[PDB]
RNA sequence: UAGCGGCGAGCGAACGGGGAGCAGCCCAGAGCCUGAAUCAGUGUGUGUGUUAGUGGAAGCGUCUGGAAAGGCGCGCGAUACAGGGUGACAGCCCCGUACACAAAAAUGCACAUGCUGUGAGCUCGAUGAGUAGGGCGGGACACGUGGUAUCCUGUCUGAAUAUGGGGGGACCAUCCUCCAAGGCUAAAUACUCCUGACUGACCGAUAGUGAACCAGUACCGUGAGGGAAAGGCGAAAAGAACCCCGGCGAGGGGAGUGAAAAAGAACCUGAAACCGUGUACGUACAAGCAGUGGGAGCACGCUUAGGCGUGUGACUGCGUACCUUUUGUAUAAUGGGUCAGCGACUUAUAUUCUGUAGCAAGGUUAACCGAAUAGGGGAGCCGAAGGGAAACCGAGUCUUAACU
């Protein structure tokens, strides 16, 4: 049987060009008013999944 | 001569057997280590699981939204079109040259280099760099 | 089956 | 493809029992017991190949010593002599001559004494 | 690439790419092995503990008897009934790319010439469905072990040789890799050669 | 994949495309013409399969041997060298095989008709209401009520009727498309108690069916039900007449059969644990994982000696088994009375990496067709373009009014 993609992860990562993954930062979905504009500002643009977690994500998205 | 053939050297790695004695290198324990969930028949833990800790693919927020229109738009390389067969690169036609796929309803032409034979492209979209390359090769781009 | 001493509580329980 | 096994098995087993020939009781009869006996014999040997060279040297040194004393000189002085006896090197076993040729020995003792004078 | 037409010395002229190419051993070895596989049928026994015949009653108490644990009388450790990894009927068919198959035939032909084990002829056929006839033709041709790939294949040439053991006769399409290597000499009519010439491109 | 989802674990389509096979008809009805198409049930006929059958080629000499099919020599058949048997391995001894033939009777299948039952045809009509839809409760749809179309209905309701009605995933308009609330329908698809024939990189008596054997037996259980062990004399019984010890015994020794009796029925091979008889050497002042290094004597062979081979092993240095599990085990911590046989990292499908092979900006086909490992089939999949949630743009793009 085909592997099934760990569906939850599919909805949080996108394979990039060189084979990276990029995600949305956490900590930006509520209880915001008390957080610096600088902090929140830096949390908008997507970011690459780190070297340490690559192992996990790939195992979640065999068909990425 | 049917027993004088032999495979390319290092094309047939033997492959671990394990559980067969001290010498083998993979005896007794069979490279599984001592005890724990990871030994034991049917051991292991599921993907993404990282101890009871909240997993990466759950700490991080979802951000999807799937275009669905994108699913029916193809992209065309300059390298094609020469292979379209008939010097007219049309809404489909490419479709018939098996370079698009039936369901497609839209298509850009993209400077993916190399066009020679003059060609007229019709009903497609085409980038600034692609138009220029087509035209500079005697091509014509009518909407 | 089992020998009677093993089944019997007084001899078997011995050190609680 | 099912594998009979068991013809090769007794090959392995007899290969061991043969090595156990001579051992007492189970050690020579019963594989499970023999395979151990066979191993530890091996272990001692590997050890005792190194011991052999120890045991004999002190055997030699022991009898070198009496003969030296017999010619009125301790082993200590006597090897020191031969050492100092203008270089010169000569096995402690080859001092075999202590048992089979006692004049040659005494002769060696003198040569040694001289260097110590 | 010219080929000595044997009988009516004529030369046939064949493609250098399909008859003069270097012998790629590995590449043929993959295809011959592959062909030998797939000769296979599955057809295989053995009952896992799930399919040996007995009830699923625990043979005796967990604790209490002086006995080893014991759970199912069908256990592979127990005697009658077991087989830990009982096999099933299975399919050994391999793939072999189109271009690799062709690649192998070429390396094989182009080696048969190089050992002149391939003797090509204008026409080859026996005059009646009688083995003895064919036996004689071969005798006269100095042959025992032969493949003989005919152009279109005829009744009589086939019925003879059905009973000669070291000799078979195939039509042009019937050419397989093991056979080319199998027989000591491959004959092939000059008519068949042209067929093969194209089949391999 | 899109989606569903304590958006956890998991579940998982469709559109469209390539293939297998293709087939369409009745009722809701009366008039005329009337039994006219057709279907089944049935009798006959015919053909074709089935259930017994027939014919079926060609080898001898010699050697070894208890025995030739084996070796060696020389012939012969082959549309027959599939296979089994025969005193060892047989194309030519036997039974077959290829091939060619055969049915008195009964039957499967096709057609052709007879008998029964059935309706065909033209004209003019008709067009499936307690239904659709809705409310409540559930259930089905990949879809968990969710913004949830759609389907089913336990419950209470309830239309329009061709200018009419359903659907197009809340919903409305327009457009498009279909006609529910009656039925029938062959093929491609599934399965094997059983019949026939053929095949296997399937097992070979602890294997393989539980059962190679008079096995669902003996046995166990009130019962449901559970459920064994156990194959081989020899080519041929030629299976041991007769004599002797013995209890008109058991068992044995002769005799005789046989290639073999050490193949004697408790019978091919006959391992190992285990138990004896015989011989060599050691052993009754000596203390412990029993061996190992040394090492005399004795018995035996040697050699021509020559501190040499074999067996034993006084005396002597060192020396607390194995597995497991542990920070650590002689451990007085686990496991093993012993032998033999069996007994544990497999298989399938996905995915990724390494090796290797093919080809290369291309690579490769899936099902399926098939002259069946070929050839066809490029539906499709991967790659050659990325960025962005997305529209979209594109060697760029996104971010921002804009980027140093
Ligand atoms: N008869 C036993 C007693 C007994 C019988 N069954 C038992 C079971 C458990 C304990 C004791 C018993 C005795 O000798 O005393
Ligand atoms: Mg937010
Ligand atoms: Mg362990
Ligand atoms: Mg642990
Ligand atoms: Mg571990
Ligand atoms: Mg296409
Ligand atoms: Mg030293
Ligand atoms: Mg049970
Ligand atoms: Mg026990
Ligand atoms: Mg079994
Ligand atoms: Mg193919
Ligand atoms: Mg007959
Ligand atoms: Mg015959
Ligand atoms: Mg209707
Ligand atoms: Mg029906
Ligand atoms: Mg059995
Ligand atoms: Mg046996
Ligand atoms: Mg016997
Ligand atoms: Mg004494
Ligand atoms: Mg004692
Ligand atoms: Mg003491
Ligand atoms: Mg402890
Ligand atoms: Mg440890
Ligand atoms: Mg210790
Ligand atoms: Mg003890
Ligand atoms: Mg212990």
């Amino acid at each position: 049987p085909k592997i099934k993609t760990v569906r939850g992860a599919a909805k949080r990562f996108k394979k990039t060009g060189k084979g990276g993954f990029k995600h949305k930062h956490a900590n930006l979905r509520h209880i915001l008013t008390k957080k610096a504009t600088k902090r929140k500002r830096h949390l908008r643009p997507k970011a690459m999944v780190s070297k340490g977690d690559l192992g996990l994500v790939i195992a979640c998205l065999p068909y990425a | 001569r049917l027993n004088t053939l032999s495979p390319a050297e290092g094309s047939k790695k033997a492959g671990k057997r394990l559980g067969r004695g001290i010498g083998s290198g993979l005896g007794k324990t069979g490279g599984r280590g001592h005890k724990g969930q990871k030994s034991r028949s049917g051991g292991g833990v599921r993907r993404g699981f990282e101890g009871g800790q909240m997993p990466l693919y759950r700490r991080l927020p979802k951000f999807g939204f799937t275009s669905r229109k994108a699913a029916i738009t193809a992209e065309i390389r300059l390298s094609d079109l020469a292979k379209v067969e008939g010097g007219v690169v049309d809404l489909n036609t490419l479709k018939a040259a098996n370079i698009i796929g039936i369901q497609i309803e839209f298509a850009k032409v993209i400077l993916a280099g190399e066009v020679t034979t003059p060609v007229t492209v019709r009903g497609l979209r085409v980038t600034k760099g692609a138009r220029a390359a087509i035209e500079a090769a005697g091509g014509k781009i009518e909407e | 089956t089992s020998k009677w001493f093993n089944i019997d509580n007084k001899i078997v329980d011995h050190r609680p | 493809a099912r594998v009979k096994r068991g013809v090769i098995a007794r090959a392995r087993h007899k290969k061991i029992l043969k090595q156990a020939k001579g051992y007492y009781g189970a050690r020579s009869r019963v594989y499970r017991v023999a395979f151990q006996a066979v191993i530890k014999a091996g272990q001692y040997a590997y050890r005792d190949r190194r011991q052999r060279k120890r045991q004999f040297r002190q055997l030699w040194i022991a009898r070198i010593n009496a003969a030296a004393r017999q010619n009125g000189i301790s082993y200590s002085k006597f090897i020191n002599g031969l050492k100092k006896a203008s270089v010169e090197i000569d096995r402690k076993i080859l001092a075999d001559i202590a048992v089979f040729d006692k004049v040659a020995f005494t002769a060696l003792v003198e040569k040694a004494k001289a260097a110590l004078a | 690439m010219e080929l000595v037409l044997k009988d009516a010395q004529s030369a046939l002229t064949v493609s250098e790419t399909t008859f003069g190419r270097d012998f790629n051993e590995a590449l043929v070895h993959q295809v011959v092995v592959a062909y030998a596989a797939g000769a296979r049928q599955g057809t295989r026994a053995q009952k896992t503990r799930a399919e040996v015949t007995g009830s699923g009653k625990k043979p005796w108490r967990q604790k209490g008897t002086g006995r080893a644990r014991s759970g199912s009388i069908k256990s592979p450790i127990w005697r009658s009934g077991g087989v830990t990894f009982a096999a099933r009927p299975q399919d050994h068919s391999q793939k072999v790319n189109k271009k690799m198959y062709r690649g192998a035939l070429k390396s094989i032909l182009s080696e048969l010439v190089r050992q002149d084990r391939l003797i090509v002829v204008e026409k080859f056929s026996v005059e009646a469905p009688k083995t003895k006839l064919l036996a004689q033709k071969l005798k006269d041709m100095a042959l025992e072990d032969v493949l003989i790939i005919t152009g279109e294949l005829d009744e009589n040439l086939f019925l003879a040789a059905r009973n000669l053991h070291k000799v078979d006769v195939r039509d042009a399409t019937g050419i397989d890799p093991v056979s080319l290597i199998a027989f000591d000499k491959v004959v092939m009519t000059a008519d068949a050669v042209k067929q093969v010439e194209e089949m391999l491109a």
